[PDB]
């Protein structure tokens, strides 16, 4: 039966019965509006073979009525659904107890490739090139707030400003901020993919502090990929 | 007939003189770089975090 | 001695390959090549013979 | 019979005694076996026997 | 599964075969009637076999093989020999009319209108096979069908089998003893096929075989049975460590990565020792030292070439029976210590090492000496472009009058073919020696 | 003409007069009634024709 | 605190089971699975290494890789090989042919996920699992190209855990196949990225042992492999036992390793002696510490007397006087401290474990951070330099698609890494 | 119409055991 | 509380007879219909799925269908074929021939009529009724079409009650026939609006069942049908067997239909242990959920990886307890959330039940909803719009009276159902 049908061969109050029908169409509606892949249709220029037919056929041939009736349900239902259900819920916190993200893990990116790598390509120029090559300066805001913390960090340890030989390893540095909100490095950083923490207790990682990157589920191949037997 | 087949699909060779990009060492002082890095590495900490109370 | 109850492969110091029959296993590699040298030396003969 | 956890290794120690190396091949046999589960005992409590 | 399929071309290349079927058959206890001893239990069975023989419902092992000849003598003795039921009769492949020494009738005329039957056999071998290393080709390339039809089985392998390994036994002409007169324009034609199709190439030119057999085997009347026995001993020494077990088991493609270091550099040396007679057998030591010492002797090879007159890329060394680790190690220590043989300065290890817990076996009135230990060697080294050097030169020589080219016209090729495999050999030796050169 | 027959002794093979066999790695169960024991007998990782 | 461990390639499988086979007649464990331990220590702590099953057998915490099934089959045939699970055999159909590029991209990747589902499997299995453990062949290609490509997901997986590899390079003279440069170099910077402690075994060395430390007439690969499987139990013996000075993975790790990239470790064993030599010999501390720094004991072609011990670590095993076990360790320290790096004072940890070897009243395991390794791996260098200049086998990498670029990469990385040893050799106070 | 596939037919007198 | 169960097509007929073999034998009812079982709980709720006759015979409740006698003799001339009532084998004499068309519009609908009767007797026969089970196969002609049929003919007689569907999606790599698509979206867009719910079962999946779990030699297609059978007995264990956390089919309905049209569910089983591991690996709760959530162990041939489950449900059987059974969910709901969805949090159903199995200690049956599942209905679209663009194959549905725009609406709901499973398939945090 139809929806309609249904509920009103069904026992419940009207208003129960008008609930459950908006429900529903509202579902629809909200599937209507959703993307799809688009109904195929038979080709243009099709072989004439494909349509005309034999008397065999015509033999075993066993609804004008019957495609009105579809028609017209369908013209009612694209007139309904063309004449928000749906919310989402504040997952926010309050002051105090709000979670930031990292601008350092903003400006990194998958596919723009790692500081280490850029490095190694400009090392791979210049003995390519076989002459010194100028590491252009990076005017990011992370690249250059970096850059600045590698010189005081360098300065703090070594009573001398460093060369640029040596502030070439500002580059193959992945960073972030503390809790203190002074800039730092990750020794040993976080695989992007969910991760395990494992400390006395054994705990699940989807985001932490502790990522190159920003959190994204890992690509895995098929379980059912060949098939099953040899 | 067969066809013939001049193709040439195996590659030539290299010479002698062609030679790849050898060495790339990283000509930086490692003990002081190792020691900035130790000196400007952030805390991590396995622990898990203060998460906020369900009242928050 | 040879037959240490206590030395497995835990202890480490009973290993597998002093190979003890060494020397009885040469001899005996030696007279089974002595057979079939002679045999197939025979053989040859036979072969120039017909 | 497996050996307890807290294993007096004193008494083994006081039991062993020198130039006590059997002669017969069986007697070696059971000699070195035994020298091996004398092995086992804890330090921790070694002398340790609550009297 | 690890098994590979054998191809054999012309009266050369199907000898080569029968001589390596029936040291196969007595290798792993196939009867020639085509039956073996099998189990009764399900869990408990070797499948030593497999490599080689596919078993059948009536219990028996057809080997893995096809046989091609255009003339039918051959194959039709091998019919009526004593393996004519343990052969298959389809894969046994018969021609009507031989290529006649003639490259460009074996590959344009005759060769056509059989490898199209020849593919079929194959890919049937093949889908019988599940677990394919490679295909094991042997052939001569001084004749007519193992030069021009062998070569046109290869570039139709290659293309319908994309890159799947191929391993070519080419009885190459020898430097002055030879069959044919048109041999050198056979042989020159053919180096395109095995530089292009052929992954990896062994040469086995018979002088080589010959003097081996008058110094070492001692024997007044050398044959092609003697020296398809050889080569079936080569084969089975080369094959033996994914036939069965050894401290290092060592496959088709895997040797194939240490030994081929640049795509056209495949054309290799092989060597076989201890090849002695009963004579010297219990009067020289044969140790670990000893055999590779002999392999490593520069008159020992199956193809006779110097590796002095060169310097040595990549020696793949198939140890079998005796052979530890521990004295193979010092063979590679002592080969590298002692200067008359030299390898070239970007290759230094050079050695590729393969033990085999299965001493070598013999035939009934073998010619080999049977030996606890062996050892097998396939070299790639820059001495080969010598031997092509030698079959140019000869080549030049037959072709400076433009002798014998009438035939290879009239049988639908053009002229400047042989101009063309001529600056193919001439680009090949060059690329040898260039590999060979000092950076 | 015992040639096939007998197998040639290794290390590997054991030593038949004096019964004591090295014990390496690398070796497949054996059959007792093949052409040698040496045999790549692949049954464990290749159940062959079934599956 | 348990760990697993996974053995890879054709040496590293038959590494694993007799190192597995050591580990069950340790804990009194027969093949078939079954508890014959003549004391309750065997049984209190047999979780480390074995998962107890329905039935009361104790299945060994293994996975076992390769692409030749041929080594699956004969480690089956092994005589402790009925001990894995049948399950945990993960092979292929075609080997690597000593291939890093076939190893680690193409036939090692499309297998790997079952790898991955065992070994998660089994690491959640485990109640706390301590690490995880690799044994493989650098020189191999299944071996380094597929143990590498584990470490790399079982590092993101698991950051925190201890990454306990034992790596075989290849040795010049022992050396058996030609592109065992190519695949050491390749492997080489993903040990230095994926491993908490990579510990090398070389052959030459492991022969020195067997030919001049044992006068064995005739070792074969398992009297080598007896060798490694030691260690390789001997680095666990606190985790396993209980002792007077307790230490684990991580406790190594961090006596052991002062920076992150300095982790390759040169190891030894002692007592370690000849069959007609055994009876003259006296078992004490004093001869366990002379042979555990010994040049010739050490099973590291790399010798240590050319450099200096950044860090040592001595795993003692039996019922020992803590005082001399300390003393033989200072002692050398005062009277050798030009063999130790000056500006890391105390170079030498020790530990105590209760239970030694069963047939040994003490034994003793050495860990050694020595600034020697970058010599081995210089060797490795010039030879990966040799054949990269012309161009030497490349042809077969780049097939599956790898790429020159990669190449420089590994040779950049091991580069950096042996002068990281020598910097902070040379460097003074 | 290309000649017929496998035929036995035709290849009486030539030196040919299949025909295409 | 009981379901009566429908057989349509030679696979539904083959899948129900293994399924009510199963059934009987956990009963203890042996094929001439007696009761052999030792324990008063098979006897306190056999009336689930048997009635008793006036001689004491408990027939089941069962209706057998097929267009195709040769299966209903097959059925009748089994093992088990005597249980069954003689009335209820209803057939045709000319097969639906694999037409979709032919088994809804011409030849089913001559038969539905006397197939209706025939449910309505036993309907009514029975005192207060779950609802009602279908087992079919969508690829077929009269398991899909006259079981859609049925399907919609139930629902516009009894909506009160539940339907439960296993429709055997065909895959292209076990595909036996070519109208697969045409057969298979005929068929689910009936049952998107018609099955109150419907669990997917893929051939592909069932054969490597049998290899990855299993590793049997010789798998058919009775081998492959006691998995579903299984899985069945484990869905309906709970109205037949008390437990400590106790369910029924509506209340995995309720638990696993978040929105209505979202009621094609994903399923599997456990323990699928191997002969030759059976001893090797420890059967446990944490064993049992790992199965569970095992991509491989799935019956249905669509990866999960590439889906988020909207809930899930595990039926657990045997001898546990709660807080251990409660806390893999947890555990599982922890580690792999990326597999879940969290605008609806704690997506796990748990029910108990103290009768496991035959053979079991512990079992368990797992359905799962996951926005992975329109994986199968993306590749048979793909198919099916492959076929109907170029008008393959459609003169025989329709000259059977049916038209081009049934397969317009099918496609139509298909593509839907394959959005709204989309939606959520994004990995959101
Ligand atoms: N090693 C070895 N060489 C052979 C053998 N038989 C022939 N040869 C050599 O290989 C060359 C191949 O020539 P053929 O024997 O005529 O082979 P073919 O060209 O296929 O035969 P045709 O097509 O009739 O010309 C000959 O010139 C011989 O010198 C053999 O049995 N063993
Ligand atoms: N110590 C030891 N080394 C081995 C063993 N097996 C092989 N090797 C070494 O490993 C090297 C070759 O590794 P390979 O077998 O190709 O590794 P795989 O490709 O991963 O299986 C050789 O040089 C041997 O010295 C073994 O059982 N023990
Ligand atoms: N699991 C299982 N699948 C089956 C069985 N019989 C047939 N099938 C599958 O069902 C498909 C054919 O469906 P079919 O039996 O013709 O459906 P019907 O026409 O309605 O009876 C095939 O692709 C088979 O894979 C069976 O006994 N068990
Ligand atoms: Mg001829």
């Amino acid at each position: 039966t139809t929806l309609e049908k249904q509920l009103q061969a069904s026992t419940l109050s009207r208003q129960c019965r008008v609930d459950l029908l908006s429900h529903a169409q509202e579902l629809e509606r909200s599937s209507w509006g959703l993307s799809k892949k688009m109904i195929t249709l038979p080709d243009i220029k099709l072989p004439p073979a494909t349509t005309m037919s034999t008397d065999n056929s015509v033999k075993r041939s066993v609804n004008k009525e019957r495609a009105q009736e579809y028609t017209a349900r369908k013209q009612e239902k694209e007139d309904m659904i063309s004449s928000t259900y749906f919310k989402d819920c504040s997952h926010k916190f309050v002051k105090g107890a709000r979670g930031f993200s990292d601008p350092f893990r903003t400006s990194r990116s998958r596919t723009a490739l790692s500081g280490r790598d850029m490095d190694f390509v400009y090392r791979y120029a210049e003995a390519s090139t076989g002459s010194v090559i100028e590491r252009p300066q990076p005017a990011d805001d992370a690249s250059v707030a970096a850059t600045a913390a590698y010189r005081k960090a360098f300065q703090q340890y070594k009573g001398r400003l460093p060369t640029t030989e040596e502030m070439k390893e500002a580059g193959r540095l992945v960073y972030a901020f503390d809790e203190n909100g002074c800039i730092g490095v990750i020794q040993k950083p976080h695989s992007c993919y969910p991760h395990m923490h494992i400390s006395a207790v054994k705990k699940p990682i989807r985001a932490c502090p502790y990522q190159v990157y920003s959190p994204e589920v890992p690509p895995v191949r098929a379980a059912r990929s060949e098939f099953p037997g040899p | 007939k067969s066809e013939y087949h001049r193709e040439k699909t195996k590659p030539d060779v290299p010479l002698r003189n062609e030679h790849p990009v050898m060495g790339l060492r990283t000509e930086k002082n490692f003990v002081v770089a190792n020691a900035v890095e130790n000196t400007m590495a952030v805390p991590t900490k396995v622990i898990p975090a203060a998460q906020p109370r369900a009242t928050d | 001695g040879d037959d240490d109850p206590r030395n497995g492969p835990s202890s480490l110091q009973k290993f597998e390959g002093e190979d003890l029959d060494y020397a009885a296993r040469k001899a005996a590699q030696q007279r089974q090549q002595r057979q079939w040298a002679q045999q197939q030396v025979n053989e040859k003969l036979a072969k120039k013979w017909m | 019979p497996q050996l307890a956890r807290n294993t007096n290794g004193a008494l083994a120690y006081s039991q062993r005694s020198a130039d006590s190396v059997p002669a017969d091949e069986d007697a070696l046999k059971e000699f070195l076996k035994s020298r091996g589960r004398e092995g086992f005992a804890a330090s921790a409590y070694w002398g340790a026997t609550g009297e | 599964m690890r098994e590979a399929i054998c191809i054999h071309i012309g009266q050369a290349g199907c000898q080569v075969g029968n001589a390596c079927w029936e040291l196969f058959c007595l290798e792993h206890g196939i009867q020639p009637d085509g039956s073996m001893p099998s189990d009764k239990c399900i869990g408990v069975e070797d499948d030593a076999f497999n490599t080689f023989f596919s078993e059948t419902g009536a219990g028996k092992h057809v080997p893995r093989c096809l046989f091609l000849d255009l003339e039918p003598t051959v194959v039709d003795e091998v019919r009526t020999g004593t393996y004519r039921q343990l052969f298959n009769p389809e894969q046994l492949v018969s021609g009507k009319e031989d290529a006649a020494n003639n490259y460009a009738r074996g590959h344009y005329t005759i060769g056509k209108e059989i490898v199209d039957l020849a593919l079929d056999r194959i890919r049937k071998l093949a889908d019988n096979c599940t677990g394919l290393q490679g295909f094991m080709v042997f052939h001569a390339v001084g004749g007519g069908t193992g030069s021009g039809l062998g070569a046109l089985l290869l570039e139709r392998l290659s293309v319908d089998y994309g890159k799947k390994s191929k391993l070519g036994y080419t009885v190459y002409p020898s430097p002055q003893v030879s069959t044919a007169v048109v041999e050198p324009y056979n042989c020159v034609l053919s180096t395109h096929s095995l530089l292009e199709h052929t992954d990896v190439a062994t040469m086995l030119d018979n002088e080589a075989i010959y003097d081996l057999t008058r110094r070492s085997l001692d024997i007044e009347r050398p044959s092609y049975t003697n020296v398809n026995r050889l080569i079936g001993q080569v084969v089975s020494s080369l094959t033996a460590s994914l036939r069965f077990d050894g401290a290092l088991n060592v496959d088709l493609t895997e040797f194939q990565t240490n030994l081929v270091p640049y795509p056209r550099i495949h054309f290799v040396l092989t060597s076989y020792a201890p090849v002695v007679s009963a004579e010297k057998a219990y009067h020289e030591q044969l140790s670990v030292a000893d055999i590779t010492n002999s392999v490593f002797e520069p008159a020992g090879m199956l193809t006779k070439c110097d590796p002095r007159h060169g310097k040595y890329m990549s020696c793949c060394l198939m140890y079998r029976g005796d052979v530890v680790p521990k004295d193979v190690n010092a063979a590679i220590a002592t080969i590298k210590t002692k200067r008359t043989i030299q390898f070239v300065d970007w290759c230094p290890t050079g050695f590729k090492c393969g033990i085999n817990y299965q001493p070598p076996t013999v035939v009934p009135g073998g010619d080999l000496a049977k030996v606890q230990r062996a050892v097998c060697m396939i070299a790639n080294s820059t001495a080969i472009a010598e031997v092509f050097a030698r079959i140019d030169h000869k080549f030049d020589l037959m072709y400076s009058k433009r002798a014998f080219v009438h035939w290879y016209v009239g049988e639908g090729m053009e002229e400047g073919e042989f101009s063309e495999a001529r600056e193919d050999l001439a680009a090949l030796e060059k690329d040898y020696e260039e590999v060979g050169a000092e950076s | 003409q015992d040639y096939l027959s007998d197998e040639p002794i290794t290390l590997y093979t054991g030593n038949p007069n004096t019964g004591k066999t090295m014990t390496v790695h690398g070796k497949t169960p054996v059959d007792p009634m093949s052409s040698s024991r040496f045999g790549k007998h692949t049954h464990f990782s290749e159940f062959k024709y079934a599956y | 605190r348990e760990i697993v461990s996974c053995q890879a390639g054709q040496c590293g499988n038959q590494i694993g089971s007799k190192f597995w086979e050591v580990i069950s007649d340790e804990h009194g464990v027969d093949p078939t699975g079954t508890y014959q331990g003549d004391s309750d220590l065997q049984l209190e702590r047999i979780n480390v290494y074995f998962d107890e099953s329905s039935g009361g057998r104790y299945v060994p915490r293994a996975v076992l890789m390769d692409l030749e099934p041929g080594t699956m089959d004969s480690v089956r045939a092994g005589p402790y090989g009925q001990l894995f699970r049948p399950d945990n055999f993960i092979f292929g159909q075609s080997g690597a042919g000593n291939n890093w590029a076939k190893g680690h991209y193409t036939e090692g990747a499309e297998l790997i996920d079952s790898v991955l589902d065992v070994c998660r499997k089994e690491a959640e299995s485990c109640d706390c699992l301590q690490g995880f453990q690799l044994s493989h062949s650098l020189g191999g290609g299944t071996g380094s190209g597929m143990g590498t490509l584990l470490i790399s997901k079982l590092r993101e997986e698991y950051p925190d855990r201890i990454m306990m590899t034992f790596s075989v390079i290849p040795s010049p003279r022992v050396s058996d196949t030609v592109v065992e440069p190519y695949n050491t170099t390749l492997s080489v910077h993903q040990l230095v990225e994926n491993s908490d402690e990579s510990m090398c075994i070389d052959n030459e060395a492991l022969y020195d042992i067997c030919f001049r430390t044992l006068k064995l007439t005739t070792p074969t690969f398992g009297d080598l492999n007896h060798l490694v499987a030691a260690v390789m139990s001997g680095v666990t013996c606190c985790l396993r036992f209980p002792g007077q000075l307790n230490s684990d993975l991580r406790k190594l790790a961090v006596n052991l390793v002062p920076f992150p990239r300095l982790h390759f470790f040169m190891m030894g064993f002692a007592p370690l002696t000849s069959r007609g030599s055994q009876q003259y010999r006296g078992l004490s501390v004093a001869e366990l510490t002379q042979q555990m720094f010994d040049a010739k004991n050490m099973m590291q072609a790399a010798d240590p007397r050319h450099g200096r011990y950044l860090t040592a670590s001595a795993l003692f095993r039996g019922r020992m006087s803590t005082k001399e076990v300390d003393e033989q360790m200072l002692n050398v320290q005062n009277k050798n401290s030009s063999y130790f790096i000056e500006w890391i004072p105390n170079n030498i940890k020790s530990s105590i474990c209760d239970i030694p070897p069963k047939g040994l009243k003490m034994s003793v395991t050495f860990i050694g951070n020595n600034t020697c390794i970058q010599e081995m791996f210089r060797r490795v260098g010039e030879q990966f330099t040799g054949m990269f200049r012309r161009k030497a086998f490349l042809h077969w990498y780049t097939g599956e698609g790898m790429d020159e670029m990669e190449f420089t990469e590994a040779e950049s990385n091991m580069n950096d890494l042996v002068s990281e040893y020598q910097q902070y050799q040379d460097a003074t106070v | 119409a290309p000649p017929p596939t496998a035929s036995t037919f035709g290849i009486h007198g030539t030196s040919a055991v299949v025909a295409n």
